[PDB]
Order: C-alpha cells, then sequence, then structure tokens
RNA sequence: ACCCACUCCCGACCCGGGGAGGUAGUGACGAAAAAUAACAAUACAGGACUCUUUCGAGGCCCUGUAAUUGGAAUGAGUCCACUUUAAAUCCUUUAACGAGGAUCCAUUGGAGGGCAAGUCUGGUGCCAGCAGCCGCGGUAAUUCCAGCUCCAAUAGCGUAUAUUAAAGUUGCUGCAGUUAAAAAGCUCGUAGUUGGAUCU
C-alpha cells in the first residue's frame, strides 16, 4: 500500500516531475 | 546591478554540526558489502524513502 | 555526380581542399584571425589584475544578478570580465589583486544565463577559491 | 643521453559508456566471486582476454598452410594449454573464441589457494598471500594475480617459515603465552 | 651535491684527465604491482534448503545493527646487523618493539533527465545561488544552502585548453543540390577528365 507509478505517471507526465515518474513508471514495469 | 546581497543564503543558514558515525571500510571488503548487498541476499531503489 | 577516373587524384585532392575552407571549425583554426582575437593567446589560464567588481544581469526568463569582476590581463594588457562560481565567493576578492582566469567551459562561447562572459576565475592571490570556499586556506596578511 | 629505458604499457582499457547498469552488475558479481578489489582488476583481464582473441581473428585470415599461421597458431594454443585455460583436445584455432573471463579469472593464486583447502574462503585466501604464507616450488609469493602454470597446480603449499607450517607463532602468540 | 667504480673518449700513455657519462637530491609528467582487515562461537532482522498438512525440529548452507564476545595473523612504522656501493642511500634478508574501533579514521565528484543514485528532513523565497544542454528558484524547491541516507571510480578524482573518435556534419571507401543550404540565363570552345565491336 504506498504510491502507484500508474497514477503518478499519468498526473504528472506535464509537469516538473515528468522524468522522474517517467523513471518510477520503468522500473515498476521494468 | 548592486553587489551587496552575495553570501546571503550560505550566511543566512543554520550551522549543523555532522554526527560522528563508524567508520567506512576500503578496498576488498567495501565491494565484498556491495555484493553481499545487492546478489546473495536480497522494483524500488536503493535509496527509496517511505 | 563526381568524377571516378584512375587519374582524377588532383581534381580530388584540390576539390577537398577548397571545400573545407567552407567548414566553420576548419576556417577557425587555420585562418589565424581567430587566434590574434582570442585575450589569452592560445592559453587555458592567464593571470590579471582587477580593476573593478561588477554585476551582470542574467538573460530573460532568469532574474537574477552574476557577480563577475573585471581583469586586465598582464601579458598583454587586454581587458576581460570573469565570473566568481560559488556562493559568497566575491567577498574573497579585492581590487588590485591578482587573479589566475581560466576559460569557461565552451571554447569562447558564452555559457548559460551570463551574457557575452567567456571567463572564471579560479585562483585570489596564489590561493585557490575552493580552498577558501571549504575553509581549507585563508587570504594572505 | 642516459643509460634508460623508456618502454612501458598501460594494461587495461575503460569502458566507453561509464554508467551502463547491465554492464555495472555484471563486473560486480565477477570481483564479489573471485574477491577481487576493484574494477581496474576486471578491465585487466578483458583486455589480456580481448588481444588473443585479436590476434586470432587475425590468424584466422590467413592460409590454412600459411606458415605464419601454423606457426604463431601453435605458439598460441601452447600458451593457452600451459596455463590451464584450453584443453589439452581443444588445440584449435577456432576454440580460442570460445574462451571467457572466468576461465582466466580461474588460474589466479588467490582462487586456487581457496580451492585447494588452504583458505577458507576467497577473502581469506587473498590476505593469507599477501601476509607471506603461500609458497609455490620453494618461492615465496605474495601475489594475488600470480597465474598458476598448470604444471604448478601440484606444488602450491604453506610458506616453511609460517606459523601455519613449521615455522614460530607469531607476535601474538609470543606475547599472549609470557602475559600468564 | 658525490665520483671516474661502470660505458666510452683523449694523450708521449697498462699509471694522467673527462659537469661526456655514472650516483644520489627534487619530482602525483606518465607507466607496473599492491594495504586500509581475516576467522570462530553466540543471538536475532533473518534468509533460503530437508521433514512434520499445520504448530515445530533444524548440525545443512548463507547475509547483517552486531556500540556481542574471542584470541590467531600481519605489515606500515621504530630500529642491531649483514648485504648493496667508488663511498653511501633504497630494495631484498634478518634479531627486538610494534593493532580493537572516534583507530595505524581514503578521497574526489554527484542524487530531475541525458547518466548510477532520495518528490526524505531543516533554511531561503525569480533573492542568494545552481545549471556543459534542457532547465531549477516568485512561502509545501526531486535541482540552491546544510544534516542524514544513497552511488561512481578509487590512492586517486575534478576543472581549463589543444587534439582524435563520435562526424556517412568534408563523404576515395561514403554525403547532399524540386520544396529544408544549394544546377552557372544560354550555347560554343582550348587545357584537364573519359572514350564502341574487332586479331589463337
Ligand atoms: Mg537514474
Amino acid at each position: 500500500l504506498g504510491t502507484d507509478p500508474y497514477e503518478d505517471f499519468q498526473e504528472n507526465w506535464n509537469t516538473k516531475h515528468s522524468s522522474g515518474v517517467t523513471r518510477e513508471l520503468m522500473r515498476e514495469l521494468n | 546591478g548592486s553587489l551587496a546581497r552575495a553570501g546571503k543564503v550560505r550566511g543566512q543558514t543554520p550551522k549543523v554540526a555532522k554526527q560522528e558515525k563508524k567508520k567506512k571500510k576500503t578496498g576488498r571488503a567495501k565491494r565484498r558489502m556491495q555484493y553481499n548487498r545487492r546478489f546473495v541476499n536480497v522494483k524500488k531503489g536503493p535509496n527509496a524513502n517511505s | 555526380g563526381k568524377c571516378r577516373g584512375l587519374r582524377t587524384a588532383r581534381k580530388l585532392r584540390s576539390h577537398r581542399r577548397d571545400q573545407k575552407w567552407h567548414d566553420k571549425q576548419y576556417k577557425k583554426a587555420h585562418l589565424g584571425t581567430a587566434l590574434k582575437a582570442n585575450p589569452f593567446g592560445g592559453a587555458s589560464h592567464a593571470k590579471g589584475i582587477v580593476l573593478e567588481k561588477v554585476g551582470v544581469e542574467a538573460k530573460q526568463p532568469n532574474s537574477a544578478i552574476r557577480k563577475c569582476v573585471r581583469v586586465q590581463l598582464i601579458k598583454n594588457g587586454k581587458k576581460i570580465t570573469a565570473f566568481v562560481p560559488n556562493d559568497g565567493c566575491l567577498n574573497f576578492i579585492e581590487e588590485n589583486d591578482e587573479v589566475l582566469v581560466a576559460g569557461f567551459g565552451r571554447k569562447g562561447h558564452a555559457v548559460g544565463d551570463i551574457p557575452g562572459v567567456r571567463f572564471k576565475v579560479v585562483k585570489v592571490a596564489n590561493v585557490s577559491l575552493l580552498a577558501l570556499y571549504k575553509g581549507k586556506k585563508e587570504r594572505p596578511r | 643521453p642516459v643509460a634508460r629505458s623508456w618502454v612501458c604499457r598501460k594494461t587495461y582499457v575503460t569502458p566507453r559508456r561509464p554508467f551502463e547498469k547491465s554492464r555495472l552488475d555484471q563486473e560486480l558479481k565477477l570481483i564479489g566471486e573471485y574477491g577481487l578489489r576493484n574494477k581496474r582488476e576486471v578491465w585487466r583481464v578483458k583486455f589480456t582476454l580481448a588481444k588473443i582473441r585479436k590476434a586470432a581473428r587475425e590468424l584466422l585470415t590467413l592460409d590454412e598452410k600459411d606458415p605464419r599461421r601454423l606457426f604463431e597458431g601453435n605458439a598460441l594454443l601452447r600458451r593457452l594449454v600451459r596455463i590451464g585455460v584450453l584443453d589439452e583436445g581443444k588445440m584449435k584455432l577456432d576454440y580460442i573464441l570460445g574462451l571467457k573471463i572466468e576461465d582466466f579469472l580461474e588460474r589466479r593464486l588467490q582462487t586456487q589457494v581457496f580451492k585447494l583447502g588452504l583458505a577458507k574462503s576467497i577473502h581469506h585466501a587473498r590476505v593469507l598471500i599477501r601476509q607471506r604464507h603461500i609458497r609455490v616450488r620453494k618461492q615465496v609469493v605474495n601475489i594475488p594475480s600470480f597465474i598458476v602454470r598448470l604444471d604448478s597446480q601440484k606444488h602450491i603449499d604453506f610458506s616453511l617459515r609460517s606459523p601455519y607450517g613449521g615455522g614460530r607463532p607469531g607476535r601474538v602468540k609470543r606475547k599472549n603465552a609470557k602475559k600468564g
């Protein structure tokens, strides 16, 4: 029960933290 | 501009001392610790918080 | 297309010679006008004397005051502007001081917000700015 | 003018990409398995293997009965058999390209003294060798990267003048004996 | 700074001389090897692995806060002596002393992306500053100043500059010219470049 990388990326793909949310989602996927 | 605010935040920051801690291994024994930590005994990162 | 004969070496070599001068890196290196206009004269570092403390306002969208210094070079008498890198490092420099000055990372190009500045300070009065900033050495008295 | 020699080499090459995640994991596994000190000790063996593969690829482009191919192919194959990396029954120039870094890392004295039961781990072997407790054929060796020749495998023993052989006890046992 | 002991040269010369040359001093230009710990017993965060469906037994194998215990091993240093050498120094060889934990204490750069590694906590508030490039900072800053933690190389690691690769962005191999940079307004014409079958 932590944070969801999918939701994080979908909500912050165009903000300042896009480069970090992409990295976290890639870590979750692979 | 006006050269009168130089060093502002560096002089404003409160001074905090470093905590004394046990010394770090060096050389062949430091790189053994990383191997044991990452491979033999184990989607997140080494410095993940919470 | 291009000529492809067995007796074409002179044509190929002369055409390559002529067309290399349209490469701006090659022309800049091999023409000699960019070596005479370089204040350092081909050197990586140079020493100079501080004339004045200046403040250069940054280019938009940034809004700040980069703290630089005007320096006259000892070996040729030319005048340059040098950026003082870290936080509060302008407080270590005083007028009429001798400073060591280096390039600023882009081979004669400006870097970042700072407009028209190609140089940075490394040492003041034979003390590195890093040692002064980290409190390893102090200004001589 | 001096009577000096200026011939020297660099024994390693750095990787082109400094932060390749797959290569960082692969190299630390070798470091941990063979008890190496730093990444430079992997790039050295890897350089030596790279130069061996490059000579073989150059010989393999000659005629099968080229006089230089049969002279420097036999020499390279014999050299590889002598240290124990290549097999006796595989002396063909195409089996050099099947060699791996792990083959070369297994012939180190540090690995061998551990695999012969002298040391309790690969890190105990390192200190045992560096502390002058091991000899190979009556000669004391304290270089962990000493590549063991095949007909030297049987002559790795404890030093004749060490507490683990027939030597006197070290300073600590002597000092504690007089403590009472 | 020391010496003609080595390599050689010169002279009337087996004997004399040589800042040639050799030896020490300074020396992180650069290159090679290689310390900064190892082991055992304990008890767990524990982990796999065998049996008990399960509770559990684990002495089979493994990692770590171990401010938990324990003696075993060693240089680095101090320092007899020999050895080295023209005389020494250094290396090598050997008696004696020499290691438990703020020590006989590893550093240099980083933690948004390129590019490995924290939207942690405190301060500042388009200021100070960071930033090779994109960019960060306007009161909840993943980027500044610090603490903690983390990672890259390691007795080394940053910066400036020249240069090679990357650059099939100088193209012989091997690029382009309708619209992105670009075919002369058109034709003649010398040098240059290139030139159809065909002979045993
Ligand atoms: Mg990353």
